[PDB]
């Protein structure tokens, strides 16, 4: 019982503390660690054995050594009822604790959904190889949704390539050696014209 | 669950040591008074002898 | 969606404040369990 029974309990508390960054959390970790050390403190003092016969013989008050023994033994029989406590702690505990039981459960479900997204993508990616070996309309079917977006660019007459793409990487590759190196402005439509004109005291609007 | 089981366990021993320690101190403490009563009784005998000399 | 004070459903755990706080409010509650047992056992009879 005494040795090796607290090793696992130290790894858990250590990680919980390492994850703590804000001072507020670190304080709660100190409180948590104290209670664990408080409950897990080991008691070893070599409980001495009482030889009532020895004291009874050397010297004692008549009826005292025997009265102490019978009363002493009666309390030694009493012991903790570990069973009752074992059940209550396992049945229900700290309805406030249920707050994070349901918070971390939903928090984990969010990031399990993301883990499945990345996992399933790498799974489907196994059958897709060598984009240069597929026809045009077949590649768009692997990447379902691009044809739909391509129709949106066409039906809105956004036929300037890369206008609605935040990083028109294809536009930078084509302009690596162009004169007046520039890429189309974001969301530029081939029909919009923001031109103005003014008349000043001078000519040419100057 | 393991912290509660180890708490009641070690706490059970502490109570056990408390009782036996109490039962042992009360016994030793009583013996101390018993020896004092014996010394007081014999001291009176010596006191009686000294008074007899004075008389 | 009813009993959690958060300004978004995109839950991101970057500290263990909410976790350790609920543990000290839980494991502490079960204090005095052994001392309470000692009351019954010791209040049973007087050694004397
Ligand atoms: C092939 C069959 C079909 C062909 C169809 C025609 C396709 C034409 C291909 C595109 C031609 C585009 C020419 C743009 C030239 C811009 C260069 C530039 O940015 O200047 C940078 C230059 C140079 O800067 P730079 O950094 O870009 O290049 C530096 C060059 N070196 C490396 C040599 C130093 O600086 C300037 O800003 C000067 C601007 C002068 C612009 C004069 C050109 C005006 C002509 C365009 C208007 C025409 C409208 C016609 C509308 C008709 C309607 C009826």
């Amino acid at each position: 019982q005494a040795p090796g029974n607290q090793d696992k309990i130290l790894k858990w508390i250590s990680t919980l503390s390492n994850k703590a960054t804000t001072g507020e959390s670190r304080s709660y970790c100190t409180q948590l660690s104290s209670l664990v050390s408080f409950y897990n403190k080991q008691h070893v003092e070599q409980i001495p054995t009482i030889d009532f016969n020895e004291w009874k013989s050397v010297i004692s008050t008549q009826g005292l050594v025997d009265k102490v023994k019978e009363n002493y033994e009666s309390l030694i029989k009493e012991q903790y009822n570990t069973d009752a406590i074992s059940k209550q702690i396992s049945s229900a505990s700290s309805k406030a604790l249920d707050d994070i039981e349901n918070e971390l459960s939903f928090h984990a479900a969010i990031w399990l959904n993301a883990y499945a997204d990345y996992t399933m993508f790498l799974f489907e990616l196994e059958e897709y190889n060598d984009p240069n070996d597929y026809l045009m309309h077949e590649n768009f079917d692997f990447f379902r949704g691009l044809e739909t977006e391509l129709e949106e660019l066409t039906e809105t007459h956004n036929y300037i390539p890369g206008a609605k793409d935040d990083v028109n990487l294809r536009g930078y590759l084509a302009t690596q050696f162009a004169w007046g190196k520039k890429v189309i402005s974001f969301y530029r439509h081939p029909a919009d014209d923001f031109k103005c004109a003014k008349a000043t005291k001078n000519m040419l609007g100057r | 669950a393991d912290s509660i089981n180890n708490f009641l366990a070690n706490e059970y021993l502490r109570l056990q040591s408390h009782i036996t320690s109490r039962a042992l101190n009360i016994l030793k403490q009583a013996q101390a008074y018993e020896t004092m009563n014996q010394a007081a009784l014999l001291q009176k005998l010596i006191d009686d002898a000294t008074s007899a000399i004075d008389n | 969606e009813n009993n959690i004070a958060s300004n978004t459903y995109i839950l991101i755990q970057q500290d263990v404040a909410n976790m350790a706080k609920a543990y000290v409010h839980d494991i502490c509650g079960y204090i005095d369990v052994a001392n309470k047992e000692n009351v019954r056992i010791l209040s049973k009879g007087d050694l004397i």
